[PDB]
RNA sequence: GUAAACUCCUGAACCCGGGACGAAACCCCCGACGAGGGGACUGACGGUACCGGGGUAAUAGCGCCGGCCAACUCCGUGCCAGCAGCCGCGGUAAUACGGAGGGCGCGAGCGUUACCCGGAUUCACUGGGCGUAAAGGGCGUGUAGGCGGCCUGGGGCGUCCCAUGUGA
RNA sequence: GAGCAAACCGGAUUAGAUACCCGGGUAGUCCACGCCCUAAACGAUGCGCGCUAGGUCUCUGGGUCUCCUGGGGGCCGAAGCUAAC
């Protein structure tokens, strides 16, 4: 039994990418599905599409990387070099609007969860709201 | 405006009096984790109408003794031993920590 | 084209080994070479004589350089990098801030041609891995993340 | 530790331990010398080092090193203690100031002075600048 | 009482030519002329690769010794700067260059700063009319810095302006040699100043 | 070390004369006892600050100079006398003791001692740990508590936002 | 209460042996109930859960059965980790 539904996903994407898999599956759910909507509009992952496996819903996240490199260790740079969880369970981290994070000096987002859908540091600030700081990706 | 608080009676032993439990909830001054603490307030039952485990609301008022300074406006659910059982069960514990020495 | 920079010796040491009879020192120099225009590289070769030790490291230096993405006079953005036990962390700063960092990271950053930074340190303040420490930092700064997230991917 | 641990049973602040048992803070002490012995050094160094017990105003009978190339302290002298430990003398953790009370500054010294209470010389003994 | 005493040894310690005397430090005699090595019994020996601290230090004693200010008045302005909007660097200089005792140097009224320090002291200068014997007085943009009426007749001063007849002035100042007056147009910008300094280092020194 | 000498220029102190802001009303008169207007007394600080004239070159010290920490030789002394914040320095070549010269620092101040914060991500929320370095409770059962999968709908306590009062 | 064996009894070795060696010997080791609760009680590595190359040997159930799928024990090793091991 999972303890933190999201964190699970984030990680499942994290390791997934470290071994360069083409895409990984993760338990479906509105939220996660809305959380991946961002990683997708933002370029960290080609995309996700509702899929079934054994009979239970899952989400196929098609990871995105870069080009192969020159010299030793030719593996492709990472698109999601880092993807942490901020607001863990039993640690709820909600930030005001003036408390929203800047994240990797604009090189990365920070998915918030404001009472106005799931937005990113940008949007959320643009709309003028704050809320549970779900994660930080770069 | 007089503050209203919503809690759960937990003892009707006294006359015209009811012990209400107010659970509050706030993030840490230095850890932001959410937290729950509680306080027992002593409000007046001039009608003896409120009984065990009734979920009531409370208001500030003319002190009516050492500790009692609130009242019981009106109901919010006429029955829930569910929570009273928790408090009663917390105390039950103390009764057993240190001294008695179950080891002797 | 041209392959000449400015060299700076970070920290030298005698190392001493042991054998029947006595001891035997081996010298270690830690050098940084740079353009002040974006290229810099650490290097530490050993030798029975400091000079060669420096020269060698002068050669190892120039071979391990890293074009640093400088914006104006700073690092484009933030980065903290783990090494042995060292945790250098650099933070981009406004102009007129100054370098502001340790003997080592400064020796390095100052050749990459920086002018304004604020550095984060938190372990094994060891001249060596803090040295390396400041470099992968400089190797991880981003050029084109802007491109990688939105460009296609054909032949990978 | 879990943050919900840091919550119940938080973090214990670091208490300090004064390496200078000179009551109520106080920067200097007034004591009455008692025995002015000559303790030896320790592991690495060697010689004879002037030192002297001092019945302190606060009530403590503490030892004190006697700086300088030579001094005039005896069995009843009143002295001022500073503070600072010597590393070759276990037990003492305090110094004796000079040119203060029965404690007189060493003669002829010429650089220390402020340290080692010792009114500089007159040099040819004229105004602030002649000689 | 800031310093006061041998100067050229200062010139010799920083290794760069400092104008702390006005005249002379131009003709073959500022010492840095055939003897640029530091003073002391080892000025000629060989110097060892300086410590990051040494450089930052030397570079400060330079910036400062050029204006002859106590490390005290020196610091506090540094701070003023640090706090003001703008490039700590130049903002620092700006102010440093805003000192009456200094402005009196740039306007020529005196052969060099120290002398200007003095002229200000003995009340031979004026700002907006009311004389000012304060060296550290900060000249603001738009303040005439004239010569004391009862001083316009001193030989020493006449001598000075007499030779200014021709010497242009910083594009951040301007003077009227006739009425021996001169305004402080605006805070001179780093460029405008030709200092053999690296304030990006002074700065670094006070970051320790 | 242009340091002094010496030359010239300026002239803090000190002397002369002048010397005030801080003070305007309460009272009295006209007016109406209003409003307004008129009159007059009123200083501790002070004869002080400040202005005008004359005017002499007219206090400097203190800490350090092995490494951190910028500053080096010689003479003395010889594990002695003594230095010491840590590391240490001294047993007959001491850049680490003492004096000299020199030098760096700061300057009416400079050193010292004590205590608070910093460095100390050395109590770590931001920002740490526990195979062998200090650190997993000998194991389990289970109470308070902390934490909790998937879908929709009510509340909307938390949470976020706008207004406003408070935040002297 | 067979054997063994603290303490203890002798034997021998030693410069001296209240020891290593040797011959006996009590508590004890054994069982019952009650008490003690410690341990290099060590994998010196809390419990649960999800995720991340393989290969090789082995115990145990299913299997279209010398191949694949589940549980447990070892070995070697991807990425990764580690101050190193
Ligand atoms: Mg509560
Ligand atoms: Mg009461
Ligand atoms: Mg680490
Ligand atoms: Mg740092
Ligand atoms: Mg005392
Ligand atoms: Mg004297
Ligand atoms: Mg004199
Ligand atoms: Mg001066
Ligand atoms: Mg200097
Ligand atoms: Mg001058
Ligand atoms: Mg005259
Ligand atoms: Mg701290
Ligand atoms: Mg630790
Ligand atoms: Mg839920
Ligand atoms: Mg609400
Ligand atoms: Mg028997
Ligand atoms: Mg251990
Ligand atoms: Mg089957
Ligand atoms: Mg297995
Ligand atoms: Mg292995
Ligand atoms: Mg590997
Ligand atoms: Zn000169």
């Amino acid at each position: 039994m999972l303890t933190d539904p999201i964190a699970d996903m984030l990680t499942r994407i994290r390791n997934a990418t470290r071994v360069y898999k083409e895409s990984t599956e993760v338990p479906a759910s509105r939220f996660k599905e809305e959380i991946l909507k961002i990683l997708a509009r933002e370029g960290f992952i080609k995309g996700y599409e509702r899929v079934e496996v054994d009979g239970k819903p899952y989400l196929r996240i098609h990871l995105k990387y870069g080009p192969r490199r020159q010299g030793p260790d030719p593996r492709p740079e990472q698109v999601i070099k880092h993807i942490r969880r901020i607001s863990r369970p039993g640690r709820r981290v909600y930030v005001g609007v003036k408390e929203i994070p800047r994240v990797r000096r604009g090189l990365g987002i920070a998915i918030l969860s404001t009472p106005k859908g799931v937005l990113t540091d940008r949007e959320a600030r643009k709309l003028g709201v704050g809320g549970e700081l779900i994660c930080e990706v770069w | 405006p007089k503050k209203v608080l919503t809690g759960v009676v937990v003892s009707d032993k006294m006359q015209k009096t009811v012990t209400v439990l107010v659970e509050r909830q706030f993030p840490h001054p230095l850890y932001g984790k959410v937290i729950k603490r509680s306080k027992k307030y002593l409000a007046h039952d001039p009608e003896e109408r409120y009984k065990v485990g009734d979920v009531v609301e409370i208001i500030e008022a003319r002190p009516i003794s050492k500790r009692k300074r609130f009242r019981v406006l009106r109901l919010v659910e006429e029955g829930r031993l569910d929570l009273v059982e928790k408090y009663l069960v917390r105390r039950q514990n103390y009764a057993s920590l240190s001294k008695r020495g179950g080891k002797a | 084209p041209e392959t000449d920079f400015e060299e700076k010796m970070i920290l030298i040491r005698r190392t001493a080994r042991m054998q029947a009879g006595g001891r035997r020192f081996r010298f270690g120099a830690l050098v940084v070479v740079g353009d002040r225009q974006g290229r810099v590289g650490l290097g530490f070769g050993k030798a029975p004589e400091v000079p060669l030790a420096v020269q060698k490291a002068g050669y190892y230096a120039r071979r391990n350089m890293v074009e640093v993405p400088l914006q104006n006079g700073t690092i484009p953005h933030e980065i903290e990098v783990e090494f042995g036990a060292s945790k250098i962390v650099l933070k981009p700063a406004a102009p007129g801030t100054g370098v502001i960092a340790g003997a080592v990271p400064r020796a390095i950053l100052e050749l990459a041609g920086v002018t304004d930074i604020l550095t984060k340190e938190l372990g094994s303040r060891n001249p060596i891995n803090i040295a390396y420490a400041t470099m992968e930092a400089l190797r991880q700064l981003r050029t084109k993340a802007d491109v990688e997230r939105l460009r296609k991917g054909e032949a990978h | 530790p879990t943050i919900n641990q840091l919550v119940r049973k938080g973090r214990e602040k670091v208490r300090k331990k004064s390496k200078v048992p000179a009551l109520k803070g106080a920067p200097f002490r007034r004591g009455v010398c008692t025995v002015v012995r000559t303790v030896t050094p320790k592991k690495p160094n060697s010689a004879l080092r002037k030192v002297a017990k001092v019945r302190l105003t606060s009530g403590y009978e503490v030892t004190a090193y006697i700086p300088g190339e030579g001094h005039n302290l005896q069995e009843h002298s009143v002295v001022l203690i500073r503070g600072g430990r010597v590393k070759d003398l276990p037990g003492v953790r305090y110094h004796i100031v000079r040119g203060v009370y029965d404690a007189a500054g060493v003669k002829d010294r010429k650089k220390s002075r402020s340290k080692y209470g010792t009114k500089k010389p007159k040099e040819a003994a004229k105004t602030a600048a002649k000689k | 009482g800031r310093y006061i005493g041998p100067v050229c040894r200062l010139c010799r310690r920083e290794g760069v030519k400092l104008y702390l005397k006005g005249e002379r430090c131009y003709s073959p005699k500022c010492a840095m002329e055939r003897r640029p090595y530091p003073p002391g019994q080892h000025g000629q020996k060989r110097a060892r690769r300086p410590s990051d601290y040494a450089v930052r230090l030397r570079e400060k004693q330079k910036l400062r010794r050029i204006y002859g200010i106590s490390e005290r008045q020196f610091r506090n302005l540094f701070e003023e700067a640090s706090k003001k909007k703008g490039v700590t660097g130049s903002v620092f200089l700006g102010l440093l260059e805003s000192r009456l005792d200094n402005v009196v140097y740039r306007l020529g009224f005196a052969v060099s700063r120290r002398q200007a320090r003095q002229l200000v002291r003995h009340g031979h200068i004026t700002v907006n009319g009311r004389r000012v014997d304060l060296p550290s007085y900060r000249v603001r943009p738009g303040d005439e810095i004239a010569v004391a009426e009862k001083s316009r007749n001193l030989e020493l001063i006449r001598q000075n302006l007499e030779a200014m007849k021709g010497r242009k002035v910083g594009p951040w100042l301007s003077l009227d040699v006739e009425g021996m007056k001169g305004k402080f147009l605006r805070l001179p910008d780093r460029e405008d100043l030709a200092l053999p300094v690296n304030e990006q280092l002074v700065i670094e020194f006070y970051s320790r």
